[PDB]
């Protein structure tokens, strides 16, 4: 099951204030106007591989999805990565052990760390073997597609944790809809008003117009 | 005089130098953490790891007297790339690693940039713009234990050429037999974990020696590792020199309503230049200019005429330069204008033609009593023509004029025989 | 594939003129760059920030930094000479005169507005509207402001209009604007008589071109195409020189200030040396093409200079060199960079065929035309202007005579008549 | 005063070329500004270092200057163009464009030489000494109306 980007998942791209200024820079983006994977909560979770990093986007309105594992092989062996928010805090950890074996979350491992109309949106990938993470929240009000139109996703976290990640999968609070889309490296314009934010972009390589 | 190579000037405005503003002060702010590094941990720990199952620790949020090392003369190496050793003290970064392990003493050739040889091409491997620190130093009094410390282990072989920072631990026999090896020895079929015997009696680049490999996360980002230094009161709306966290400057450091999102640490220009900083140690988000700059241009009759001078400061208010030359900085006078700052020069309303020119409209000459004045000049002279819908003049008479006029039709016809030039 | 426009047959013969009935004026703007921003650098500030370590090093080169500081002077210097050689030729400020009965036509577009802050015209004020870093970097203001070129542009503007071509070489003399316009029309061989018995409709036809010139000016920018690209390549220069400070030139990093903090000299000088190299090769190709840029707009200055002289001050003869048509006269209005003349022209309007011959025999003699030509409706044979049909009957008044008819290609018998 | 448009073309030559002569005695980063110090002082495996700096800075010095000379070259060449054009208009005739030939009306212009130029005295008609009169653009006389020839 398909469905099309448009210009979701951009995100800013370095640690600094520009502003009134169509800055152009080179990294990992969500390539304009391709698919996206399409799923929706019933019985519709499966692993996915990670590739060189993933756009993951959900709609809820009742958090059905609680967290993430990714990793090689999540295979009680080697630490791997695990994202929870356990109601009360958002909840990171790189544990081995398959202590729930399903991506069913009930109604030794190393690094650790604590802190429809929702649209959550995120961008994971990795980088000096730190995973790093952007994100927005938004309401919405289209309900088959990623709505068509802008937004910037602000990072949050830059953790040192060096996990070769192959695979991945989301978690569900058990006894709405999700998509998912990959990276590619591309130039971007992005266009920093007045105030900083970026307002809108240009995926160079997407049409002849593009590169003009 | 000194300007155009010469004992005599005549009339004109001439450049002469590029004034700036000097720092009043010099700010020093920094990350507000105390803990000092773990770096015995890292140097006196009870073994270094095997080498090719070499160690690694990160360093991060911790205060880093790398003169505690730089003062250890036992290490045979201490090498650096990308900084001079000492600097370490001053300059700081976002997080550091140790890499560690014990080697073979003659090895240690292969701990740098660009090296190849068995380790750098199968289990040990620095990038080609390595930037930190190599430490070694003979262990022979430890790591020695009449060849029975046979833990220390390589490659000698693979096909799995490595990485710059590449950790591997795997046992497997090489694979690339005259029959597929399978676990069983033979032609290429061996055990990939080759051994030194490290003798007391060994040679002394056979003896052991340990290693560390501070490899350095250095970047304009958020300063954790650094160097023991204090911290400045704040000077603010005033030309001063400035450290942050290791980003040198001087400026005038200002106020501001730059509206950084919390990760946002740095402001940068159009150009993409750094113009404004969080502080590290109070959070404000403080606006940045250089520090006032401007062409000293001398303005002035012949020497010939007068050595009575003038001085005009280019695009600065007089109000940014009331420094102490002494004389020719207060001036008895000094007028503002659109150029820039006036000193010495006697403002008048009369406006004349223009003689000397300022800008703007504004030139000056030397006047009665006799100084050097400046005005506004003169377009020329007014006329009112007496057009009526039935009135003409007729000139009765005429003059004839002869004209002078002169042009260059040609240059000196030269040429440069260049090796004879360039060679002599 | 291009078409290169209408294609067309001339009714030629042996024996066919073609004689225009009527007029029309015309106005056509002329656009054309004066001055350019003057900067100036100082390199020793540009290549080392402040670095004395650096500023030491640079001195190994030389003379550099003095003769590319001497090179940028040259050309801002000759900005202000540009601008005193197009706009300063008249030698005093003639004032518009107080009554503005010019025979109907109507200059009030065009002279300046005293109810604006700085004294520009009306069209002035559309031509301003329509035109659109601190690294040691300098920006420099020119001699004369844009007021004072106002000022100019009205004085130029007043002696033309009060006084036609005597300004330009003695003193400015009165003369009625109706009759300035017939001496300008008598100049492209058209008979005075044609201004005074249209004077309405030429004035009418004149207000109504300067009318539409508002309109042309407030449809689209790219007219003031000239003067946007002297704006546009400057800013452009300097951004690319101002960029260059980032690139690398093969050492460590680009911020000097990383060089001396990091390394000690040993190490130091030599990444510091790349940097040298590379902004001082920068810094050069900058300036150089500065001075071939400033040659481009000098001859441009020279052009623009030879126009006003030539015709703002008089009335030029020479074709297309003052609007096309036959040219009568022209009108500055200041602008950003540069200058805009609105040059007036004379174009015939309104063909008719005549049947014509080269000499007419009466007498035995041959008769040719003093001014004019010959030409026949059919039955009649008159004499006309070249320019203009003004049939005349044939006299030895408008007429010659030269030998006897047998020499003449295609001479023709009729009477001339003698008063 | 008056032949400063001359004087500046030799003062221009002058000091390029002087510029030009003094860039041989800057070091480039070389050990000495003179080429018999290393090859005295140095073994030739070391001093082909050295030269190279000295080769690569008095070349770029030596570019400068013939660059600097062919724009140089360009603007005396729009003079001297000029100068032919007022020989050819103002010399062996007479002038109906305005302020082309001397100020005034024209009348005749005298070339006189001059070191590295041209030097014309233009010849020119000027009007003096006004007086008023009251004017109509055309006479009426037997209710024709009459316009001057
Ligand atoms: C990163 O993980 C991948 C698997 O997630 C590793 O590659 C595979 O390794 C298995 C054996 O474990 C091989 O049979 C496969 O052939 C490998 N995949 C491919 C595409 O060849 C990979 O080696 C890991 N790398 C590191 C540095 O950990
Ligand atoms: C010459 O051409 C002009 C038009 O370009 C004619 O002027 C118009 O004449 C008619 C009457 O014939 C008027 O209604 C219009 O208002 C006139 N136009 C203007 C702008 O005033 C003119 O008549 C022609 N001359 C001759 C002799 O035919
Ligand atoms: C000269 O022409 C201008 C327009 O070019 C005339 O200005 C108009 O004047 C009337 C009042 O007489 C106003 O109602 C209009 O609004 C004006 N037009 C504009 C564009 O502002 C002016 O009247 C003419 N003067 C003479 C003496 O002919
Ligand atoms: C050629 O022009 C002449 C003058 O306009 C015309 O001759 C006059 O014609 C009118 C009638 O249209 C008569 O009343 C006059 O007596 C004629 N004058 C003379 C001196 O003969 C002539 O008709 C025109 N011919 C054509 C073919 O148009
Ligand atoms: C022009 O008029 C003359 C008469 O004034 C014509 O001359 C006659 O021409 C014929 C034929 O050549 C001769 O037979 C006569 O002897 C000529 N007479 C005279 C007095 O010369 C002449 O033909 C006319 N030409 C045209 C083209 O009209
Ligand atoms: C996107 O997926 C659909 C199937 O749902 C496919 O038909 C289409 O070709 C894909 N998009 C592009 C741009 O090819
Ligand atoms: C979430 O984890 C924290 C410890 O980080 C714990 O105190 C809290 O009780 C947990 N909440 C739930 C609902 O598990
Ligand atoms: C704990 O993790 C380490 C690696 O981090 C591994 O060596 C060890 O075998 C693990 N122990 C268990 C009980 O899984
Ligand atoms: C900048 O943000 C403020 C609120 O923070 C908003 O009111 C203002 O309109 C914005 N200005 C611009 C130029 O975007
Ligand atoms: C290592 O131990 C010695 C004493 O055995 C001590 O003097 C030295 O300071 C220690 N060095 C570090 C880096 O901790
Ligand atoms: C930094 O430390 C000083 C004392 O050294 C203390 O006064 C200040 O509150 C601290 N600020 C922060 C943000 O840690
Ligand atoms: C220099 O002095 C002489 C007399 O010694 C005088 O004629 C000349 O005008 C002076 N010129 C200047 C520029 O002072
Ligand atoms: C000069 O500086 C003063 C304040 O020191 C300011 O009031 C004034 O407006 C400035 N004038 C100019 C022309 O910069
Ligand atoms: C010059 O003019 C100003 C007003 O524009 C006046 O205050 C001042 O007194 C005048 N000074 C002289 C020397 O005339
Ligand atoms: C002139 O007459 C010829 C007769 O063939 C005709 O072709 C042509 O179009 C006419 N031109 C004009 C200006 O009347
Ligand atoms: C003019 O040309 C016609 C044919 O086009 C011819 O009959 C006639 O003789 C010619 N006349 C002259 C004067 O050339
Ligand atoms: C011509 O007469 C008028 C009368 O008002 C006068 O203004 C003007 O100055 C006189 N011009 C000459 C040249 O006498």
């Amino acid at each position: 099951a398909y469905t099309n980007s448009f210009t979701r998942g951009v995100y800013y791209p370095d640690k600094v204030f520009r502003s009134s200024v169509l800055h152009s820079t080179q990294d990992l983006f969500l390539p304009f106007f391709s698919n996206v994977t399409w799923f929706h909560a019933i019985h519709d979770n499966p692993v996915l591989p990670f590739n060189d990093g993933v756009y993951f986007a959900s709609t809820e309105k009742s958090n059905i999805i609680r967290g993430w594992i990714f990793g090689t092989t999540l295979d009680s062996k080697t630490q791997s990565l695990l994202i929870v928010n356990n109601a009360t805090n958002v909840v990171i950890k790189v544990c081995e052990f398959q202590f729930c074996n399903d991506p069913f979350l009930d109604v030794n491992c190393t690094f650790e760390y604590v802190s429809f109309k929702n649209l959550r949106e995120f961008v994971f990938k990795n980088i000096d073997g730190y995973f790093k993470i952007y994100s927005k929240h938004t309401p919405i009000n289209l309900v088959r597609d990623l709505p068509q139109g802008f937004s910037a996703l602000e990072p949050l976290v830059d953790l040192p944790i060096g996990i070769n990640i192959t695979r991945f999968q989301t978690l569900l609070a058990l006894h709405a809809a999700y998509y998912v889309g990959y990276l590619q490296p591309r130039t971007f314009l992005l266009k920093y008003n007045e105030n900083g934010t970026i307002t809108d972009a240009v995926d160079c390589a997407l049409d002849p117009l593009s590169e003009t | 005089k000194c300007t155009l190579k010469s004992f005599t000037v005549e009339k004109g405005i001439y450049q002469t130098s590029n004034f700036r503003v000097q720092p009043t002060e010099s700010i020093v702010r920094f990350p507000n953490i105390t803990n000092l590094c773990p770096f015995g941990e890292v140097f006196n720990a009870t073994r270094f790891a095997s080498v090719y199952a070499w160690n690694r620790k990160r360093i991060s949020n911790c205060v880093a007297d790398y003169s505690v090392l730089y003062n250890s003369a036992s290490f045979s190496t201490f090498k650096c790339y990308g900084v001079s050793p000492t600097k370490l003290n001053d300059l700081c970064f976002t997080n550091v690693y140790a890499d560690s392990f014990v080697i073979r003493g003659d090895e240690v050739r292969q701990i740098a940039p660009g090296q190849t040889g068995k380790i750098a091409d199968y289990n040990y491997k620095l990038p080609d713009d390595f930037t930190g620190c190599v430490i070694a130093w003979n262990s022979n009094n430890l790591d020695s234990k009449v060849g029975g410390n046979y833990n220390y282990r390589y490659r000698l072989f693979r096909k799995s050429n490595l990485k710059p920072f590449e950790r591997d631990i795997s046992t497997e026999i090489y694979q690339a037999g005259s029959k597929p090896c399978n676990g069983v020895e033979g032609f290429n079929c061996y055990f990939p974990l080759q051994s030194y015997g490290f003798q007391p009696t060994n040679g002394v680049g056979y003896q052991p020696y340990r290693v560390v490999v501070l490899s350095f996360e250095l970047l304009h980002a958020p300063a954790t590792v650094c160097g023991p230094k204090k911290s400045t009161n704040l000077v603010k709306n005033k030309c001063v020199n400035f450290n942050f966290n290791g980003l040198t400057g001087t400026g005038v450091l200002t106020e501001s309503n730059k509206k950084f999102l919390p990760f946002q640490q740095f402001g940068r220009d159009i150009a993409d230049t750094t113009d404004a900083v969080r502080d590290p140690q109070t959070l404000e988000i403080l606006d940045i200019t250089p520090c006032s700059f401007g062409g000293v241009s001398v303005i002035t009759p012949g020497t010939n005429t007068s050595n009575q001078v003038a001085v005009l400061y280019q695009g600065v208010n007089c109000t940014e330069v009331p420094v102490a030359w002494r004389v020719y900085s207060t001036g008895s006078n000094v007028f503002q204008t659109r150029a820039g700052c006036l000193i010495g020069a006697e403002h008048v309303n009369n406006s004349y033609e223009c003689d000397i020119p300022i800008g703007a409209g504004i030139c000056a000459s030397y006047q009665t009593s006799q100084s050097i004045i400046a005005y506004t000049m003169s377009l020329g002279a007014e006329n009112s023509v007496a057009y009526s819908n039935n009135s003409i003049a007729i000139p009765t008479n005429f003059t004839i004029s002869v004209t002078t006029e002169i042009l260059p039709v040609s240059m000196t016809k030269t040429s440069v025989d260049c090796t004879m030039y360039i060679c002599g | 594939t291009m078409s290169l426009g209408a294609e067309n047959s001339v009714a030629y013969s042996n024996n066919s003129i073609a004689i225009p009935t009527n007029f029309t004026i015309s106005v056509t703007t002329e656009i054309l760059p004066v001055s350019m921003t003057k900067t100036s650098v100082d390199c020793t500030m540009y290549i080392c920030g402040d670095s004395t370590e650096c500023s030491n090093l640079l001195l190994q080169y030389g003379s550099f930094c003095t003769q590319l500081n001497r090179a940028l002077t040259g050309i801002a210097v000759e900005q202000d000479k540009n601008t005193q050689e197009v706009f300063a030729q008249v030698k005093q400020i003639y004032k518009t005169p107080p009554i503005k009965d010019f025979g109907g036509f109507n200059f009030s577009q065009i002279l300046p507005d005293p109810s604006k802050p700085s004294k520009r015209s009306f069209i002035e004020d559309l031509l301003f509207n329509k035109v659109t870093k601190f690294n040691g970097l300098t920006v420099l203001p020119p001699l004369l402001t844009d007021e004072m070129i106002a000022q100019y542009t009205s004085a130029l503007l007043a002696g033309t209009i009060t006084s036609g071509w005597t300004f330009g070489a003695g003193a400015a003399l009165q003369i009625p604007f109706a009759m300035q316009m017939a001496y300008r029309f008598n100049g492209i061989g058209v008979t005075q008589n044609v201004l005074y018995e249209n004077q309405k409709l030429i004035a009418n036809q004149f207000n109504s071109a300067i009318g539409k010139i508002q309109d042309s000016l407030s449809s689209t920018a790219s007219a003031l195409g000239k003067l946007q690209n002297v704006v546009n390549q400057n800013a452009q220069a300097l951004n690319t020189l101002v960029k260059q400070l980032s690139s690398n030139f093969g050492a460590i990093s680009s911020v000097l200030n990383d060089i001396l903090s990091r390394l000690d000299k040993v190490e130091a000088e030599v990444q510091i040396d790349r940097l040298i190299t590379g902004r001082l090769q920068s810094l050069q190709t900058y300036v150089t093409q500065q001075l071939i840029r400033a040659a481009e707009i000098r001859a441009s200055a020279n052009l623009a200079a030879t126009k006003m002289s030539e015709c703002v001050l008089g009335q030029s003869k020479r074709v297309d060199f003052c609007g096309k048509g036959y040219h009568l006269m022209s009108f500055p209005q200041s602008a950003p960079h540069g200058v805009v003349f609105l040059h007036v022209t004379y174009v015939p309007a309104q063909e008719k065929n005549f049947t014509t011959a080269p000499a007419i025999c009466h007498d035995g003699k041959a008769h040719f035309p003093r001014e004019g030509v010959f030409v026949s409706n059919g039955t009649h044979w008159f004499v006309t202007q070249r320019n203009f049909y003004e049939p005349q009957i044939i006299t030895t008044d408008n007429t010659f005579v030269s030998g006897n008819c047998d020499v003449v290609i295609g001479i023709v018998n009729n009477t001339v008549y003698d008063p």
